RNA sequence: UUAGGAAUAGUUAAUAAUAAUUUAUAAUUUUGAUUAGAUUGUUUUGUUAAUGCUAUUAGAUGGGUGUGGAAAAAUAAAAAAAAUAAUUAAUAUAU
């Protein structure tokens, strides 16, 4: 055992310069020879796993941090929630990228760190709540009910919406067949001044219609209008008699499921949101940590062309750029 | 069977020195 | 939100024996004292038992 | 093919198995693999006494549309494209 200040000094350099496997090797083998890892040691490991988006590794660090009885601070929860948003997901051609992310409940660890942040007394940031909503919403996951309740209390705390969160949450509500929640998201992002959405503003075609949960509550318990409260009319339309309209509602019920049961022959069982949606964080393409990029998609290969950075038969310093 | 923990400690210490080789000088 | 009262009364006795109230301007804390290296043991921990990892000694 | 040479994997074979819930002592690699770098190849080039050294510009392109025999399809001075349009010649293009 050398100097523990020297042990922390190499841990500072590897989180700052090299990849995520170096801090996981150094802190684990250093804990086994007897280096007492403090909160300063775990925040440097959790900085490197949050940058590369290693969702399985953040769970293993927080299991060792709770075993060593070292209390996390507000900077520690800043890396747990922002690190779950940077996890790899998406679909190559018929190949699921990071399929073991689904069995881990990494959206729930990002939610559990939010509950432990306010219970221990720390102040959560605006990028924690935008990164926690992303983990419920990303194309391997379909959780828009919990992401709606998270966004509802995000406005009550006067948080501002991140433009990456609006891009993911709009595609999740479109995929899960919710146009009222998607039109209200575009209407909200245009009014709050979110960048990239000040031109997209949709009219509220559901202005007179009640909520979808209120109709199911009214249907369990005016009686002619109670059964047809869910039916949407143009104003120049009238309902049928109650025996004739109820036979017509079962016609549309069996016709909608008949169309949705037919597979599209060249989709590999995927929605159009899932097609060509491979995600790695911004570290994979010649970039490093920035705070405003929560879940930043890696830049395309047309940003850096070869033979404009170095001439022919000469090496370029981009080893893993064009590899997706 | 009893002297495997100290051998494990020596092996993990050797791995820690191999990781210390990343630091370079001093 | 609960507002801090600001003033507090403490009892002081003179040399003769007369007791009265010193009014002290006192505010409360807002942030936890987490910068100390000592751990009290009373903080809300994060549950990680639902996560699936490569631990072959545990169950899925 | 790499001045400072080590591990690799949607993995190998069998199969009453299209569309693999099984079996196996599986497969690649120090006779140099995978990855990273450079990278169309090619007795067509140049030189020399030289079986040496040194160069290259035919090409292809698993999510744009299951159409079509074949995706090679978002742009090419001809490859004249279903009535002899014109077929003497040269510019054949600027115009
Ligand atoms: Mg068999």
């Amino acid at each position: 055992r050398r100097d523990p200040t020297e042990f922390l000094r190499v841990l500072r350099r590897m989180s700052r310069t090299t990849s995520w496997q170096k801090t996981m090797l150094f802190a684990s083998k250093g804990r086994m020879v007897g280096y007492r890892l403090t909160r300063e040691h775990y925040n440097t490991v959790l900085f490197s796993q949050s940058l590369w988006g290693r969702a399985l590794e953040i769970v293993r660090v927080v299991r060792a941090m709770q075993e060593d009885k070292v209390q996390p601070n507000g900077a520690t929860y800043y890396y747990i929630v922002n690190g779950m948003g940077n996890a790899d997901h998406g679909w190559n051609y018929d190949f699921r990228i990071n399929r073991r992310l689904e069995k881990i409940q990494h959206w729930r660890v990002a939610l559990e760190a939010l509950e432990a942040c306010e219970a221990n007394g720390f102040d959560s940031t605006d990028t924690m709540h935008n990164s926690a909503l992303i983990t419920l919403v990303i194309p391997g996951f379909n959780r828009w009910q919990q992401a709606s309740l998270l966004l509802q209390r995000m406005l009550r705390e006067d948080r501002r919406m991140h433009p990456t969160m609006v891009k993911f949450y709009h595609d999740c509500l479109v995929r899960n067949n919710r146009p009222r929640e998607a039109s209200s998201l575009m209407r909200l992002a245009a009014e709050r001044g979110v960048h990239g959405y000040e031109d997209k503003w949709e009219a509220d075609v559901y202005k007179g219609r009640p909520l979808d949960s209120e109709v199911m509550n009214e249907s369990e318990g005016q009686a002619s209008s109670l059964a047809f409260a869910s039916l949407m009319l143009r104003g120049d339309q009238r309902p049928l008699p109650e025996n004739l309209q109820a036979l017509l509602e079962e016609e549309t019920t069996r016709n909608i499921e008949a169309e949705r049961s037919v597979p599209v022959p060249f989709s590999a069982g995927l929605h159009a949101t899932e097609i060509n949606s491979v995600f790695r964080p911004r570290v994979y393409r010649q970039l490093w940590y920035k705070w405003q990029h929560i879940a930043n998609r890696y830049r395309p290969t047309a940003a850096l062309k070869r033979r404009q950075l170095a001439p022919r038969d000469s090496p370029t310093g981009i080893p893993g750029f064009y590899r997706i | 069977t009893e002297g495997t923990q100290e051998k494990l400690a020596a092996a993990i210490q050797e791995h820690v020195q191999d990781a210390y080789r990343f630091s370079g000088p001093t | 939100p609960r507002r801090i009262p600001g003033t507090t009364k403490v009892t002081y006795t003179n040399k003769k024996g007369r007791t009265f109230s010193f009014s002290v301007p006192v505010s409360e804390l807002t942030h936890p004292q987490v910068t100390l290296e000592s751990a009290a043991g009373t903080w809300r921990e994060m549950d990680t038992s639902f996560c699936e990892l490569g631990d072959i000694e545990d169950d899925m």
